[PDB]
């Protein structure tokens, strides 16, 4: 994106405070739950019943891990997302048909989740960076749609 | 809300595109595979490839339903309460997919109805489309 | 539309902001005009440094017609018509910009109500912050 | 853009048969009378109170021509429409407080004034490029904004 380098070290000083296992399950299941239709790829998933169902659920919060794991990978190559996102870009389009409007609104929850973890410490100008790596994350995985 | 004049535009443009509602139906979802591929991943079940009867008989289907709210447009809501159903429970679409179509119709209506497609026209079918995306959308959540 | 369920969630979080919301309105200002800088071509005639007494200003009035908003919960087209005819008509603001706001306004809150902004406040709050950008929008063309 | 020599030359031989004093003034037209909040920048213009006085309105038109002009212009540089817009992006940024919004707007409407003069020729394939054409526009107009 376009990261001036106090951008770049706002976003990692803050990235190594985060339990990624635990924002990971809470941003993929405030997703199901507050935008409802992308519950369309997880109906393996069992019950999505409920917000508690939903938050609760050991596969939602396992994918979550997953997600969120791929998601701080991407955050060591700022430089090359696009390059660090091909395959799994292929992977969302060609196997999963993942809409990339799914990737705009999860990071939009994410962002959402930061502040609501770390209160005033998610400053304006820090989540004005964390906008701009949301987006670029969402665009290298959309990148290779086709 | 679509004014008296705007349901008087949409009935008299729709009015004209007749028995080429189907054609026009399949000929927009065409336009809209090739421009925004993205909306593909909606129909993976789908031939995708030009002129596949998979997206005739679809486009015949979307192109129906336009009519019908044509026919409903001052009861839309409840014209299409089914479809409103269908979409926000079954087929789960994202709410932006529905301004891609709805730009792809106008593009494919401009492009036979020269006469017809004035700039108050223009306007009405917009607005008109609009409102069915938000009917469409509405129980989304 | 708001379920029951939703209003409750509005009322309780919103009561919670309480005597804050002007502040917090002037920070989800901030909060736009730095991550969303395309926002700012509609305030050329404020002072956006921060701290600005406009924007402090301009954040008091913003939270004001929310907190009415949440007041009239069941009749809102009518408690927001006057300010839905000043975007249409007056400012002319770019339908696209309303989401921008309750973005930032979503942020804001979870930034100060950490107890409160559970996943289902979190979908209550969206949606109502959805039908008040419906409504400032309904008259815009 | 990210156009192939395929869409390239579609794109280029189309815009050969276009008369932009004609397309310009209809698209800014139809522009103002689709999306009328757009007619916030042209107070100065005089009646906009009608499609009709739209349409009419000469300052309207010569504007028109003024826009597809420099879009014109742009096409010989499909490579840097980035460099080519450069100044005109400060300029709607700094001068005229234009939101790139409407960037976008312009350019659906551009497609559907093409569609309505070329018929049967603005093929599905054709408009795909032209597509991209306008995205690539708005996105270069669009990035000087701060
Ligand atoms: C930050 C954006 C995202 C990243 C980095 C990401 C990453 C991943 C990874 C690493 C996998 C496992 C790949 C494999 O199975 O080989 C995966 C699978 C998957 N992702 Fe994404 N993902 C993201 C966003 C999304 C969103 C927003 C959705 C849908 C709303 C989604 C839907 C799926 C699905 C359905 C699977 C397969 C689940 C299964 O095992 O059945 N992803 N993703
Ligand atoms: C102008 C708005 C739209 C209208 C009036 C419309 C109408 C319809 C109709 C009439 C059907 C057939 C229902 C049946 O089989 O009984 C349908 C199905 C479907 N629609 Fe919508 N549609 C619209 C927008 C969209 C959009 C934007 C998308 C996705 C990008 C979409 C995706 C689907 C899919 C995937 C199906 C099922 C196709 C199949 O499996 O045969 N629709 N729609
Ligand atoms: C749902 C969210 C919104 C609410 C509740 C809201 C409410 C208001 C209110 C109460 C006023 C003051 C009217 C008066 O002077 O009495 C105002 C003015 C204004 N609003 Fe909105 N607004 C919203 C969204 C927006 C957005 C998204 C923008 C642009 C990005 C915007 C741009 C303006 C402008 C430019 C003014 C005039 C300010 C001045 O010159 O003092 N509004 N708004
Ligand atoms: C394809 C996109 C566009 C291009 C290439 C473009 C280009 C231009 C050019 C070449 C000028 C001449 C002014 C000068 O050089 O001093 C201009 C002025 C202007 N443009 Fe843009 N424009 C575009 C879109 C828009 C849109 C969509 C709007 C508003 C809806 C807009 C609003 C204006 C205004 C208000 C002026 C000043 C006119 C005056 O001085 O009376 N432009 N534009």
């Amino acid at each position: 994106v376009h990261l001036t380098p106090e951008e770049k070290s706002a976003v990692t000083a803050l990235w190594g405070k985060v339990n990624v296992d635990e924002v990971g399950g809470e941003a993929l299941g405030r997703l199901l739950v507050v935008y409802p239709w992308t519950q369309r790829f997880f109906e393996s998933f069992g019950d999505l019943s409920t917000p508690d169902a939903v938050m609760g659920n050991p596969k939602v919060k396992a994918h979550g891990k997953k997600v969120l794991g791929a998601f701080s990978d991407g955050l060591a190559h700022l430089d090359n997302l696009k390059g660090t996102f091909a395959t799994l870009s292929e992977l969302h389009c060609d196997k999963l048909h993942v809409d990339p409007e799914n990737f705009r609104l999860l990071g939009n929850v994410l962002v959402c989740v930061l502040a609501h973890h770390f209160g005033k410490e998610f400053t304006p100008p820090v989540q004005a960076a964390y906008q701009k790596v949301v987006a670029g994350v969402a665009n290298a995985l959309a990148h290779k749609y086709h | 809300m679509l004014s008296p004049a705007d349901k008087t535009n949409v009935k008299a443009a729709w009015g004209k595109v007749g028995a080429h509602a189907g054609e026009y139906g399949a000929e927009a979802l065409e336009r809209m595979f090739l421009s925004f591929p993205t909306t593909k991943t909606y129909f993976p079940h789908f031939d995708l490839s030009h002129g596949s009867a998979q997206v005739k008989g679809h486009g015949k289907k979307v192109a129906d339903a336009l009519t019908n709210a044509v026919a409903h447009v001052d009861d839309m809501p409840n014209a299409l309460s089914a479809l409103s159903d269908l979409h926000a429970h079954k087929l789960r679409v994202d709410p932006v997919n529905f301004k891609l179509l709805s730009h792809c119709l106008l593009v494919t209506l401009a492009a036979h109805l020269p006469a017809e497609f004035t700039p108050a026209v223009h306007a009405s079918l917009d607005k008109f489309l609009a409102s069915v995306s938000t009917v469409l959308t509405s129980k989304a959540r």
